[PDB]
């Protein structure tokens, strides 16, 4: 034993114990989600208000990655943010040199290869966040998940921290009822109301919910949170659906 | 990240004995035998070409291996070391000679570089010892027919004949009774045969077995006429059907 | 040569022209022409028969037919007078000498003797040195060797260049 | 336990030890407290000293002319943190004419503690500060932990016995956050908050510190008989 | 680069490092220094469990500095030289940009910084190294006599002993050593220094090394002969 | 092992808390600030009595304006000093004027944090920086390892420290005088010394607006002595 | 024009140098020792560019004196002047060039023989019977091409050395205010105080 | 016991960091087959796809490397990305210096010798992955080139990788001891790749669907993989004989 | 992070020694015995092989007797790999000295710059130190004839007659018998010989096993030859002094 002590140490498994231990601050932090679209995607986020001193609406949580990506994460909000910042510099680098804005699978492997850095020595530690992103490019919508090895896949939906089982249920039943797909306004109804369901697991502290969308007719293929009467109606659909 | 193992790796123990060096050592006693006969007119090197699978192509697989025209290398132990090895003797043969002297260099000076590159990782930072025992034959004006054994620590010795690996305790007292100053190239060769087959278990042949000289210049293998001194390399690694004539004469 | 030698090791495979076209004109061009080498490569290899000029600032050309020097533009009026689609081995080695001695004979950059280098497809190159040797100094009218003692001398002197001695 | 040597280690449970011991030694501080209303916002802290004959250790540093920042932990941390603000507050100004929005300070702190607990050699920060600022979306209050956690609020405490002055403001959140063009009266309930996490000792006049930012008013701090007023 | 941290504080408030190098120094053979009204003397220890040695070319325990100063030791040899070598380079260096041969007490500041350097700086091991520095400063009749220890404390000393056995050699200096009237001649200070020796080294033969400092760059060492005379003279007193 | 930045399970640094008990077992240095200067004194603790005293150098000039005296691992305040003195004539090179006593101290004890794996452990030794300037008057501040340094009316660090502290309480007032406060060093002192105090094995010093930092003379201070020695024997 | 000179005799070694410095148009100084002395039986005088000379001689003086103390021995002058060539002929490919021609003489106790080098900025270093650095070598060289031999006594060097300063008085442009004259031999280096 | 953590030897010299990464290569569950044909070289691996919620077009273990080279691995995802955006660069960087395309054998020796380097230097952890390059060269022909964590590399007849190797390989060196020759003697890829198909099923014993499997080709002058609707053409002209 | 895996290899312990020194030294005493014996007309450096074969070939093989100049040659005991890195070093430091002064660098020079070295592998850096313990034997115009010791320590000393490596004690003791200062190069060769064949470890001392060299001023007026002993050469000496 002592394989767990250190990261970049294969067990005689052929595990990372290290890496499997930033799995449980993932599991242990708060609910967020990703939907893919007709033309399109859409992320939501679980907010637990811990106090009523919480200015709401302002701790936003899902970040923006150039124009046309978003970013969201559960686990430490800090490694997340570390994790956007180079993404943001990958971005910028590929624009720089290539003129056309960074493709989606292209930039989910920049992030990809960047956890996966952070595997292979003892002297950083593996990322404590699994990262659901996505967005519109010129091949169309996509839809991402990126866990603290450095995996990812493509997603119809993802779903990931302390709700993940609810919510990967919920994403479930929704791929089988709509084969010929969802539209951008009702993939943000379903968000609000997965979010709210997965909510049971964490029902102590009430919380606030944050929804953002990508969609070629509904925002131009632009990142844009949403925002006044269609996040109410988004809420309300929601709350008519618990009860 | 940056490489932090700045330290040692291979470090005394109490007894005065460096770990590494011999754990690698043991690793090279696992390793599949190899050989080098010394002769008045050649050099000789062997070993048993050990595959992995036989849906796998051991011609690709090249344990013996050129360096320099007149010097060639053979080994026991690990293989991805020693093709590594092998990568660098025969960069540090053109870096720290040839572009310098415009001629490459004799045997014992080659030796002596890739000696000092194994004693590095024996003593730098961060890194352990090859896993490997080398064996090198080789030809120059001035010294004639040599071969020399290296060892993970760095040290190497020349030899009229020897063995490492595997069964090289009963191949070096074969060798013994065997080897004579008045031996001529053929003689040598036919020795090394018998000598690896006693280590070898299962098919034995050309295909099974590889084997490479340091003799006469061959001028039919440089590539080019016009230059009367330049007459050829005299490392040649011998065919399978070259092996198979002289194991039916066995 | 040395690099080729190392890739080709490195690689089990004969070297090819275009490797040794390519590390020439990147090694001349990031010297920014200060490495003053022009040079015509040429050879075979598994791809075939190849023929490159390089020029000293990194460009490199490619023809059936090519000339560098002082006297490139004396050997350059025989090659475009004379080359034809179709030459054999004979007729290019003649093609080939009689450019070099326009160029010996017309620029006084360039003299004295023709060396050759032949190198066809599935056969070992073959070099050529002083294929012609049109340039023989004649015999000298006089001989200039002296009486023995008629340079003055001051001092003589052995000089040790053995080693330090035994005993 | 095995996992609490360094700060590149995750436990089994998924929890950096070290981060956790660094968030202790803020509990261990002087009590501060942080409050604002919409056109003011107010930083009280409670000075600790040594003993009779020592000075009471300052608590409370300005960033800017309309950001500052008041501290609870290592206070040599907190002079780093806070000489890092003053540079990116310089950076905006120097560079874009631009008042640095007190929400990006508080995305620079976040990422700057980051990088300490992800790599080895290093050490996580061991200090928590209370960052209020007016920029122009108004009055803004931050609580900065040293694990990276960046947080806006109406108000907030941290330190030793924080508990029950963050209570106070969380009855007190639709009083206060009402008290417009009126900084005497903030104060007041940012003196009534800290005054719930005393025990033993009370507020005197070289015990408490205070500051404000707002509307028309610059960054200022007041000590000695500049608050015996509130007391 | 090798930057790990070795010498460290301990618990109980205390550099384990620091403190094992002065086992090293108690280890060392020992020196003495003692300090005339004119002049100081340097006495060194040699080992007997070394015979069949060449004594003109093996490194001597006392070395000059300067003309005007002189260093010797107890603990590692092979650390030693270094120490030497960088007050040798520091006193020329001196020279070139002040104009003026260094102090001793400028000497010994300098050497007790590059000591106390090495108890702070990563990857490297404090000096197993005491020293006694000895001289007298440019256009001064004054002496100086210095010690140096691995922490990088350094002070002055009337008379001084370090190394194996010093603790004996201390308890002879305190009692026999008087402040108010010290060694007035050469003869009286060389030997008071033997006779501290004497308590410590065994025999009286090629055990034991004088070194005499003096005003204005004046420094000499005795031989067997003048040395053993003392050696004769001591004794012969001491049998009354 | 264990990395040299650890902390703590209380959320303490290991190596600055470590330091701090190598400070405990240092010679007592004891200062007081009044309205007419600040004194400084310390022990000077010979290992030997052959060991010439004088030589002993525990109290430092940093500035005409600013003083300093020492208590721990000795030998580490010699590049703190060297820094002190460089950044008070550096100010004033830049600036034409004398440097804040408190901007001196928060200079040296910016250094204090810079180890890790800069310098590979934190200093061993504590500082008593004294001083006078125009907008604070006379100051004394109290500089740690752990890079804080707090401001004092007086103060007492070393192997006497908490025993001495007690005494200062209770002998501290606002209207001190230069002479009183010399005195009620050399009393202090005193007590908490193992061996019996005299002007050869303590050190007196000052700081004064006009005359600035002075050590005192071992003629001066034990006419002090004396003085000291009578007025107790007065009841 | 900054006047060095240097004779080889039986027994000794004898350096001149002038006295005047001249900035521009003022001469600033009338007794300007132009030397150093590197080891007690090695003497090296210079001449060259302002700053560098005194910078580069003061710098090979540290070096020879801390060889000295290391080794508690004396360095022979010809080892002391391949050191001296290599420092300039490493100087002469650097940023800035030292701008120093020197003379070192020495007498060697081994060889019981005095040794004069003749070393310039480019680190061209002779040994020569007498030598010189400048334009003095112009008129000096000729004339001791005449009256030079290698058994003369140290008297008859000064008056030979007499003969190459008046030549100097008489046929130079400058007035280089005379010459600091020094003797180097078996008992060490000594100052002649009345030329 | 630390020389279990780090790669240095142990005292039977052995190397376990080594021989751990070797098993995570299994951690997926997968298993691969190269063969040769005539003017070929085939490579298929099966393909899995639990969640329902996953975007099956992106799940792959083969690459594109080159125009002409392949490259199939097993072991997990992010060390095979690793690998495969390696051998990307290092093909790219060698046709720009040295004027042609990197041999398929040439590539696998380079990752094979950057895989040795973690085996020595402390620091670098081994990847997790063999990688199995395919080509048809222009100058060796259809070949196929293996490479292990140890830095161990080897050309191959044909071979397979994964949980159940040893009974797909036992399967293949029966086949060509029947035929005795080193190759699959077939004009078009797709028999070849009907004949892995094939072999892959009766070694495995389990029916394949077209989401389970995935299929690489390489030709003269290009290397693709085939779509979900290419492979059931494949396995319809498989069941129809 | 990497602290985990640091064997320290620069640290004192409790009794102030350094772990890694006397380890080295303790691999050191296994080596085979290296001998020298300084006359007054010359120096003697006798060597044994470890543990040879009948087909090693000796008249090409060097492990213990190594060339540093003219004038310098050193006998090895210890790791011969870690023996090279140094003897190179030094062979430079020696043309350095040469190229700088025009003289040959003084014995003793040479010797303090690699016992240097190895002293700065004891106190920082992190690395292991030099398996190697050397003899130095050389000549020089100042001291003449001059034999000196380094070992793993950096630490250097003077000597008449030394031996390094395996049983030095029981050598030392031999030698410190016999040896006398008027002593002559023909009569130092026979007391090299005869301590190697009393201390050796195998039933016989023969030529095959031995390494043997002198430095002489017998060489034709003033002036100094390095002799490196031939195979044959041995023979004929061991026969000459009647140990075969
Ligand atoms: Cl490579
Ligand atoms: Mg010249």
């Amino acid at each position: 034993t002592g394989y767990d002590l250190s990261n970049s140490v294969f067990s005689p498994d052929g595990r990372n114990f290290q890496v499997e231990y930033a799995v449980k601050a993932v599991e242990n932090g708060t609910t967020s989600i990703g939907i893919k679209c007709n033309d399109g995607v859409v992320f939501a986020v679980e907010k637990l208000i811990t106090s009523k001193l919480l200015v709401p609406q302002k701790n936003v949580k899902i970040q923006v990655v150039d124009r046309h990506i978003g970013c969201v994460y559960s686990g430490l909000i800090p490694d997340g943010r570390h994790l956007v910042n180079r993404g943001r510099e990958e971005a910028a680098s590929f624009k720089k040199l290539y003129k056309t804005p960074i493709p989606i699978p292209a930039f989910a492997d920049r992030l990809g290869q960047y956890v996966q850095a952070h595997t292979l020595y003892n002297s950083v530690r593996p990322f404590g966040v699994s990262t659901i992103f996505g967005g519109v490019d010129k091949n169309g919508a996509h839809l991402y998940m990126l866990e603290p090895s450095g995996s990812y896949w493509g997603y119809k939906g993802a779903a990931t921290g302390k709700g993940r089982q609810s919510a990967k249920a919920e994403l479930e039943k929704l791929v089988d009822h709509h084969p010929e797909g969802l539209s951008a306004r009702e993939a943000v109804k379903q968000a609000a109301k997965i979010i709210y369901l997965a909510h049971e697991d964490n029902k102590e502290k009430d919380f606030e919910l944050e929804i953002s969308w990508c969609s070629l007719s509904e925002t131009n293929g632009l990142h844009k949170f949403v925002k006044g009467d269609l996040l109410q109606e988004a809420i309300d659909f929601a709350q008519k659906e618990i009860n | 990240m940056t490489d932090r193992y700045s330290f040692s790796l291979t470090t005394f123990s109490p007894s005065g004995k460096l770990g590494q060096i011999d754990y690698a050592l043991t690793a090279v006693k696992q390793g599949v035998t190899s050989l080098g006969i010394k002769a008045t007119n050649g050099v000789v090197i062997a070993t048993e070409k050990k595959s992995s699978s036989p849906l796998a192509m051991s011609e690709t697989l090249s344990k013996v291996s050129l360096l320099t025209p007149d010097i060639g290398a053979v080994y026991s132990g690990m293989g991805p070391d020693y093709r590594v090895l092998v990568d660098k003797s025969r960069k540090v043969a053109h870096t720290s000679y040839k572009r310098i002297y415009g001629e490459y260099p004799p045997t014992k000076l080659l030796v002596s570089e890739v000696a000092k590159i194994m004693q590095e990782a024996t003593q730098s930072g961060g890194v352990r010892p090859f896993g490997v025992s080398l064996l090198i034959a080789g030809h120059d004006e001035f010294n004639g027919f040599s071969l020399y054994q290296v060892d993970p620590s760095g040290s190497y010795f020349p030899w009229k004949a020897t063995a490492i690996g595997k069964g090289s305790v009963a191949a070096k007292t074969f060798l013994e009774k065997r080897w004579n100053d008045e031996l001529e190239l053929e003689d040598a060769i036919h020795i090394a045969l018998l000598t690896l087959k006693e280590s070898v278990e299962g098919e034995f042949n050309g295909d099974t077995i590889e084997l490479a000289i340091i003799g006469d210049e061959n001028p039919d293998l440089l590539g080019y006429t016009g230059i009367p001194t330049d007459k050829g390399p005299r490392f040649r690694k011998l065919t399978s059907q070259e092996i198979n004539d002289r194991l039916e004469a066995l | 040569g040395s690099n080729i030698e190392l890739h080709s090791l490195y690689t089990s495979r004969e070297p090819r022209v275009v490797s040794a076209l390519q590390m020439l004109k990147q090694h001349l061009f990031k010297y920014q022409g200060h490495i003053g080498a022009y040079l015509i490569v040429a050879g075979v290899d598994p791809t075939g028969s190849h023929l490159f000029s390089i020029h000293a600032h990194g460009s490199t050309d490619v023809g059936y037919y090519l000339s560098l020097g002082s006297g490139s533009l004396a050997a350059m009026a025989v090659l475009e007078s004379h080359w034809k689609q179709d030459l054999t081995k004979e007729e290019a080695i003649k093609l080939a000498s009689d450019a070099i001695q326009a160029g010996i004979w017309n620029d006084l950059g360039s003299g004295s003797n023709v060396d050759v280098c032949v190198m066809e497809i599935g056969k070992d190159a073959e070099y050529l040195r002083n294929y012609l040797t049109p340039n023989v100094r004649e015999e000298k009218q006089k001989s200039y060797k002296f009486p023995r003692g008629t340079t003055a001398v001051l001092k003589e002197s052995i000089v040790n260049i053995c080693d330090i001695q035994e005993e | 336990n095995n996992y609490d040597g360094d700060t590149v280690t995750f436990s089994p449970t998924g929890r950096l030890f070290q981060v956790e011991y660094a968030l202790e030694a803020i509990k261990q501080g002087s009590v501060t407290v942080g409050l604002r209303s919409n056109t003011h916002a107010v930083l009280v802290a409670l000075k600790r000293n040594a003993d009779e004959l020592s000075s009471y250790q300052k608590k409370i540093i300005k960033c800017d002319e309309h950001m500052g920042l008041s501290l609870a932990g290592l206070a040599p941390d907190a002079r780093v943190l806070s000489n890092y603000l003053r540079q990116q507050c310089n950076y905006s100004s120097l560079v874009f004419n631009r008042k640095l929005a007190v929400e990006r300070a508080g995305h620079l702190l976040c990422d700057k503690a980051q990088k300490n607990t992800q790599s080895y050699g290093g050490r996580p920060y061991g200090v928590g500060l209370l960052i209020i600022g007016y920029d122009k979306s108004g009055a803004h209050l931050l609580e900065f932990q040293p694990s990276g956690n960046v947080t806006e609020l109406y108000g907030t405490a941290i330190g030793a016995r924080s508990q029950g002055a963050k209570t106070y403001l969380e009855r007190t959140l639709d009083t206060f956050i009402k008290i417009d063009g009126n900084p005497d009266e903030l104060i007041k309930a940012g003196v009534e908050a800290i005054s719930q996490s005393l025990r033993d000792e009370s507020l005197t006049v070289d015990n408490l510190s205070i500051a404000i930012v707002g509307k028309d008013t610059p960054f200022t701090i007041y000590d000695g008989e500049a608050v015996a007023k509130y007391i | 680069g090798y930057d790990r941290a070795l010498s460290i504080f301990s618990p109980d408030g205390h550099i384990f490092q620091v403190e094992y190098a002065l086992e090293a120094v108690k280890r060392g053979t020992c020196a003495v220094g003692v300090k005339g009204k004119n002049c100081v003397v340097l006495g060194c220890e040699r080992r007997s469990t070394l015979k069949l040695q060449d004594t003109r070319i093996t490194p001597s325990k006392v070395s000059k500095i300067d003309s005007h100063v002189v260093l010797s030791f107890s603990g590692l040899n092979a650390d030693s030289r270094i120490l030497i070598e960088k007050a040798r380079v520091e006193a020329q260096s001196h020279r070139l940009t002040l104009e003026d041969p260094v102090t001793v007490e400028y000497l010994t500041r300098y050497v007790a910084g590059v000591q106390q350097r090495y108890t702070q700086s990563g990857g490297v091991r404090p000096f197993g190294v005491s020293t006694l520095i000895a001289g007298f400063d440019p256009r001064d009749d004054e002496p100086k006599l210095y010690q140096t220890e691995p922490s990088g404390i350094y002070s002055s000393w009337s008379a001084q002993t370090i190394g194996r056995n010093s603790k004996t050699v201390r308890e002879f200096l305190e009692k026999n050593y008087d402040r108010k009237e010290p060694p007035a001649t050469v003869e009286e200070c060389v030997k008071l220094t033997v006779r501290s020796l004497l308590e410590v080294v065994q025999t009286g033969a090629k055990n034991i090394e004088i070194t005499v400092v003096k005003p204005d760059s004046d420094i000499v060492a005795l031989s067997s002969e003048e040395i053993n005379q003392y050696v004769t003279q001591i004794e012969q007193e001491k049998q009354e | 092992d264990r990395g040299v930045s650890t902390f703590s399970p209380e959320g303490r640094l290991f190596q600055v808390e470590y330091s701090l008990e190598a400070i405990k077992l240092g010679s007592t240095a004891i200062g007081i600030a009044t309205k007419e200067g600040v004194v400084l004194g310390v022990e000077k603790r010979a290992t030997s009595p052959l060991l010439e005293s004088d030589s002993i150098e525990k109290i430092v000039e940093i500035d005409r304006h600013i003083g300093c005296a020492m208590s721990g691992l000795t030998a580490d305040a010699r590049s703190m000093i060297e820094h002190a003195r460089t950044a008070a004539v550096t100010h004033n090179l830049y600036y034409d004027e004398d440097i804040n006593v408190e901007s001196l101290t928060q200079s040296v004890c910016d250094l204090a944090l810079r180890f890790g794996e800069l310098m590979s452990r934190p200093f061993g030794v504590a500082l008593l920086i004294a001083g006078h300037d125009a907008d604070d008057g006379y100051q004394l501040f109290h500089a740690e390892p752990s890079g804080t340094f707090y401001r004092y009316n007086a103060k007492a660090i070393g192997s006497g420290s908490e025993g001495a502290q007690a005494e200062l309480l209770n002998e501290w007032h606002s209207s001190l005088t230069l002479k009183e406060a010399e005195l009620l060093v050399l009393k202090i002192l005193k007590q908490v010394m193992e061996e019996k105090l005299d002007e050869n094995n303590a050190q007196l010093s000052c700081i004064t607006k006009q005359d600035g930092f002075k050590i005192y003379d071992n003629e001066k201070t034990a006419e002090l002595i004396k003085e000291l020695k009578e007025k107790e024997a007065a009841e | 024009m900054d006047i060095i000179l240097g004779i080889r005799v039986q027994d000794s070694v004898i350096l001149a140098s002038s006295k005047a410095v001249t900035r521009g148009i003022s001469v600033l100084k009338d007794s300007d020792d132009k030397t150093r002395q590197l080891s007690p039986h090695t003497l090296m005088s210079f001449a060259g560019e302002a700053g560098d000379t005194v910078q580069f001689a003061e710098y090979i003086q540290a070096n020879i004196q801390l060889y000295s103390i290391r080794e508690d021995y004396e360095l022979s002058p010809q080892a002391v002047s391949s050191f001296v060539r290599q420092e300039l002929a490493k100087s002469i490919r650097s940023r800035r060039p030292y701008q120093v021609n020197v003379l070192i003489g020495g007498y060697d106790k081994k060889k019981n023989k005095p040794e004069l080098y003749q070393i310039d900025y480019l680190g061209t270093k002779v040994e020569l019977p007498y030598g010189a650095h400048g334009y003095s070598g112009f008129y000096t060289f000729s004339l001791l091409d005449h009256h030079y031999r290698p058994d003369m006594t140290t008297e008859e060097g000064l008056d030979l050395l007499k003969l190459c300063v008046q030549e100097l008085e008489k046929r130079m442009p400058m007035d280089f205010k005379g010459v600091i004259v020094k003797i180097v031999d078996k008992d060490g280096i000594r100052q002649v105080d009345d030329f | 016991g630390y020389d279990r953590h780090i790669t240095i030897f142990s005292p039977e010299g052995r190397l376990y960091q080594v021989e751990y990464a070797f098993k995570a290569t299994n951690q997926t569950n997968i298993n691969s087959l190269a063969v040769r044909g005539k003017d070929c070289t085939v490579v298929i691996s099966q393909k899995k796809v639990p969640d329902k919620l996953l975007d099956p077009t992106t799940v792959s273990y083969i690459f594109c490397i080159s125009r002409t080279i392949g490259m199939v691995v097993n072991g997990p995802i992010p060390d095979a990305r690793n690998a495969a955006l390696r051998a990307k660069a290092e093909a790219a960087e060698f046709r720009y210096k040295y004027g042609y395309d990197m041999p398929c054998d040439v590539l696998a020796k380079r990752m094979a010798n950057l895989s040795q380097i973690y085996t020595q230097r402390a620091y670098m952890r081994p990847l997790g992955v063999i990688l199995t390059f395919v080509s048809v060269d222009e100058e060796l022909g259809p070949s196929i080139y293996k490479t292990d964590p140890a830095g161990y590399y080897v050309g191959y007849k044909a071979t397979a990788t994964g949980p159940k190797q040893q009974e797909i390989t036992t399967n293949l060196e029966n086949h060509f001891k029947k035929s005795k020759i080193d190759h699959i003697n077939e004009e078009s890829w797709e028999k070849v790749v009907e004949f892995a198909i094939t072999h892959m099923i009766d070694a495995l014993g389990t029916e394949f669907s077209k989401n389970d499997l995935e299929v690489g080709v390489a030709t003269k002058d290009k290397f693709f993989t085939l779509s979900a609707e290419n492979i059931e053409e494949r396995l319809v002209a498989i069941a129809e004989q | 992070g990497s602290r985990r895996y640091d064997s320290r290899t620069t640290i004192f312990s409790p009794e102030g020694r350094l772990y890694q020194v006397e380890y080295a030294l303790e691999s050191i005493s296994h080596a085979g015995t290296a001998i020298g014996i300084m006359a007054s007309d010359g120096i003697v450096l006798a060597a044994e092989r470890k543990v040879t074969s009948t087909l090693l070939e000796q008249d090409t093989s060097t492990e213990k007797l190594y060339k540093l100049n003219d004038k310098i040659a050193v006998a090895v005991a210890g790791l011969t790999a870690d023996a090279e890195i140094l003897i190179n070093t030094a062979r430079i430091h020696a043309q350095n000295y040469l190229k700088t002064y025009n003289e040959d660098i003084p014995v003793e020079i040479l010797v303090r710059r690699l016992s240097d070295i190895k002293q700065g592998y004891t106190q920082h850096g992190g690395l292991r130190p030099f398996g190697v313990s050397f003899i130095y034997a050389g000549y020089d115009d100042r001291y003449g004839y001059q034999l000196y010791t380094s070992n793993p320590s950096g630490n250097y000393t003077g000597w008449k007659a030394i031996s390094v490596g395996a049983n030095t004690s029981a050598a030392q003791t031999l030698l410190q018998m016999d040896y006398k200062d008027d002593m002559k190069v023909d009569d130092a060769i026979e007391l090299a010989l005869k301590t190697l064949s009393k201390t050796t470890d195998s039933s016989a001392l023969t030529y095959d096993r031995l390494e043997f060299a002198t430095i002489r001023k017998g060489a034709n007026d003033g002036e100094v030859y390095q002799k490196i002993f031939k195979p044959q050469e041995i023979k004929d000496i061991l026969v000459k002094t009647g140990i075969t």
